RNA sequence: AGAGUGUAGCUUAAAAGCACCCAACUUACACUUAGGAGAUUCAAUUGACGCUCUGA
């Protein structure tokens, strides 16, 4: 049998940023300061206040406040970075950019003659082509840039073999280490995906079953 | 000159060449569990016992319990541990639900039943009360199996039991 | 050289009397208690979430490699061999603000 | 899932109190740290 | 007694094992013993994370040998955990770094680093 | 004056008694028995009944062991048994759960030693 | 479209027992102690609700 012989790649960003917390992770974390402090045993800083303003009160019977003052105002000074560059984007699909606290996929449309889908990146293999190698040929291929990723194994991820010619198909899973991905505004269609756009971008049983190997979190 | 084991030797299935992969006794009560459930088995060895031996109940008790522990008191109650129980609602709904197999536990190992009927066991389905006067205000009252002196057992009883022909027999 | 550093600094034992005071209310210990319930209940939700993520990328990655048996008995055998890029694999934890 | 080792307390019980100061090596990436005498930001320069 | 059918009931020796490269010769391939080095500020974040790599170890059934932790340097102050395992598969390779990956709380670093 | 199997020294528990109060603390249930040497059930107690598990919040906590200490030990009263042995291990001896069984077993009026055989 | 079907994770358990989670002692694990959450898909042995496999 002929095999149409299909190689992919599942591509990862990990988050810079961290998740934002439940609120109920919100009562515990201040439970856990609260009864942290109240297991404490005798911080210099408050023993540079505490008995301090007491001998200042001997002293006027007969700073720890500028410490704090001065590291307010100098937290007022250094703005934050802020996490949300996610929002007021909000269509930015090809940036790199467009979720901070999530796992991010890249996700490209191909037209055929025959189908016309929006395809988890692939690329064709021959049989003297190592399998990673077809992965590591498919990265620095169809982006066009100069990013930097990293696989783990050898060992696939998600198979999915559909026929009209025999044919399979082939998902792996990297993961971006850094990028230089120059020119971002690409006539590609590459598309950053947190999870749900997945289960929206991708209709059919060979694509609506990827997130089954997508870190989820 | 070995000769074979007749059935399953002990420790055989268990095993095996990696003893590391296997998951082991972490405790001391594990190992006593599971010690006593071999104990029981039936062995083909000389052992130590050779020698000296609807849906409205699920539906209506799920929504009993489930509106038991919904109240706040029973929670704060039980997690500062001074809740407790009343012992005669306990009595009475064991009087009713699963006191005859009590019963025939009581019977059969007091042995009334190896002796009174030459083991042909029954079970107490009727919640019977018998007690004896004890005087004019109090009275001993017999439960499966216990003291009564003859002085209280002077006079015949007062048999009480809720039901509908009748032969009673002591 | 078995120097470790879980040795306990000698200047914690004098002072030792800044918060002797360790009291609390009734609804203080109660809330407390509801925070541990329900972050009992928080946390088993989260291994549950995990163990059904391991569950199905496990299957999903066993599923691969007999479909990719099955399908090119010379690219499963060199499906399982190990990379040497995996000695000095590293990754930094997430921060706040991206510089 | 970035939390779950994060919500933490000190397991020792000789040690004193310590501050969620908010660290920056260089890079403008800031973190939360508990150090001596309550800061409120750090630069390493 | 040795000739009955009952010899060697009470034997125990052989069910305890009473007693490094890797291992990957043809179709079954495991990693040496390893190292995982747990750097942060915090006493609280590394020893905390070094718990829950340690109970995700144990609840996926991988040998792990020590659990250390390195002395600390004078610089603020940089604390280490180092907690020891040997023997992946191919999948399991992928699937145990995933989850490591994917459960850093704030700013600790990985290692994958080997003994010696 | 009956016999105890007295032997039994490297292996516990001790076969030396007439009745055994055995508690089987599940991951559910809290469970009582009381037992002859021959292993037949004379009196037993569990949650696992729906006359006692209705009345109580959770049928494992301390509050499941008094009350099945309360409820197990007017069982035996009149059952015509007033002495148990009672053979913890040594972390179960000092758990609390098993000092309020033990509490409620003796104000019910069951002392937890055997007499003496008489030789 | 057909086939296999079905108790919480597992059960030739019948509303159970192990699994599971937090808290404490432990660097940590483990033990132990204190707690927590649990289910027989809906109707009459039978049909129809949900999953898996084979189809287009």
């Amino acid at each position: 049998s002929p095999w149409r012989l299909l190689g992919a790649l599942c591509l990862q960003r990990p988050p810079v940023v961290s998740k934002p917390l439940t609120p109920l992770q919100e009562e515990m974390a201040s439970l856990l300061q609260q009864i942290e402090i109240e297991r404490s045993l005798y911080s210099d800083h408050e023993l540079r206040a505490l008995d301090e303003n007491q001998r200042l009160a001997k002293k006027k019977a007969d700073l720890a406040q500028d410490l704090e003052d001065m590291w307010e105002q100098k937290f007022l000074q250094f703005k934050l970075g802020a996490r949300i560059t996610e929002a007021d984007e909000k269509n930015d699909r090809t940036s790199l950019n467009r979720k901070l606290d999530r796992n991010l996929v890249l996700l490209v449309r191909e037209k055929f003659g025959d189908q016309d889908v929006w395809i988890l990146p692939q690329a064709e293999w021959q049989p003297g082509e190592t399998l990673r190698g077809t992965a590591e040929r498919t990265l620095a291929t169809l982006s066009e840039n100069n990013m930097e990723a990293k696989f783990l194994g050898n060992a696939p991820c998600g198979h999915y073999t559909f026929k009209f010619l025999g044919a399979k198909v082939f998902f792996f899973k990297a993961l971006l280490l850094t990028g230089d991905f120059s020119q971002a505004g690409n006539k590609g269609h590459h598309v950053w995906v947190t999870k749900d756009e997945l289960g929206d971008y991708l209709k059919p049983k060979y694509l609506a079953q990827v997130r089954r190997f997508v870190s989820d979190l | 000159r070995r000769t074979p084991p007749l059935g399953p030797m002990p420790n055989s299935d268990i095993d095996l060449s990696n003893l590391e992969r296997l998951e082991k006794y972490r405790s001391f009560d594990r190992y006593r569990r599971r010690a006593e459930q071999e104990a029981q088995a039936p062995h083909w060895w000389r052992t130590y016992r050779e020698y000296f031996g609807r849906t409205q109940q699920l539906l209506e008790r799920k929504q009993a319990i489930q509106e038991l522990r919904a109240n706040v008191e029973e929670e704060r109650a039980a997690r500062l541990r001074t809740a407790s129980v009343p012992l005669d609602a306990v009595r009475a709904e064991w009087e009713r639900t699963c006191g005859p197999y009590h019963k025939q536990r009581l019977a059969e190992y007091y042995g009334l039943y190896r002796d009174l009927f030459h083991g042909a066991t029954f079970v107490p389905r009727v919640p019977l009360h018998v007690a004896y006067a004890v005087g004019e205000d109090d009275l001993m009252p017999v439960y499966c199996g216990n003291e009564v002196t003859p002085t209280e057992a002077a006079q015949a009883p007062e048999v009480t039991y809720e039901a509908e022909l009748w032969t009673l027999l002591l | 050289i078995p120097i470790e550093d879980f040795i306990t600094p000698l200047k914690f034992l004098d002072k030792a009397r800044e918060r002797p005071q360790v009291e609390l209310t009734f609804e203080e210990t109660e809330r407390r208690a509801l925070l541990l319930k329900k972050w009992s209940l928080y946390k088993q939700q989260e291994r549950k979430m995990e163990r059904d993520t391991i569950r199905a990328m496990l299957e999903a990655q066993q599923e691969a490699l007999e479909e990719l048996q099955l399908e090119s008995p010379k690219l499963h055998a060199e499906a399982i061999k190990r990379d040497p890029n995996l000695f000095p694999f590293e990754k930094e934890g997430p921060h706040y603000t991206p510089p | 899932d970035s939390s779950r080792a994060s919500l933490t307390r000190v397991h020792r019980q000789a040690y004193a109190r310590l501050y969620p100061v908010l660290l920056v090596k260089q890079d403008g990436s800031t973190i939360h740290i508990r150090y001596r005498e309550p800061r409120r930001m750090l630069a390493m320069p | 007694y040795k000739t009955k059918p009952t010899h060697g009931i009470g034997k125990y020796k052989h069910l305890i094992k009473a007693e490094v490269r890797a291992i990957n010769l043809g179709t079954d391939y495991e990693y040496g013993v390893l190292n995982i080095h747990l750097t942060a500020y915090d006493m609280t974040l590394a020893e905390s994370y070094a718990q829950y790599v340690h109970n995700l170890c144990n609840s996926l059934s991988i040998k792990v040998e020590e659990s250390y932790a390195m002395p600390t340097k004078t610089i603020l102050t940089t604390h280490e955990r180092v907690v020891q395992i040997s023997g992946l598969s191919a999948t399991f390779a992928e699937i145990f770094l995933e989850i490591i990956q994917s459960s850093l709380p704030e700013g600790v670093r990985l290692s994958v680093k080997e003994h010696t | 004056v009956a016999r105890k199997e007295r032997g039994w020294r490297t292996v516990f528990p001790s076969r030396e008694f007439w009745h055994r109060l055995r508690v089987i603390r599940t991951q559910h249930h809290v469970e009582a028995l009381v037992e002859h040497q021959n292993g037949k059930v004379v009196v037993s107690a569990s949650t696992r009944e729906w006359a006692i598990k209705k009345h109580l919040y959770s049928t494992r906590n301390v509050v499941a062991c008094e009350s099945i200490g309360r409820v197990l030990a007017q069982r035996c009263l009149e059952a015509g048994i007033n002495f148990m042995v009672y053979q913890p291990t040594p972390w179960e001896a000092a758990s609390d759960s098993m000092k309020r069984l033990q509490s409620a077993m003796t104000e019910g009026g069951v002392v937890l030693r055997e007499p003496q055989r008489i030789y």
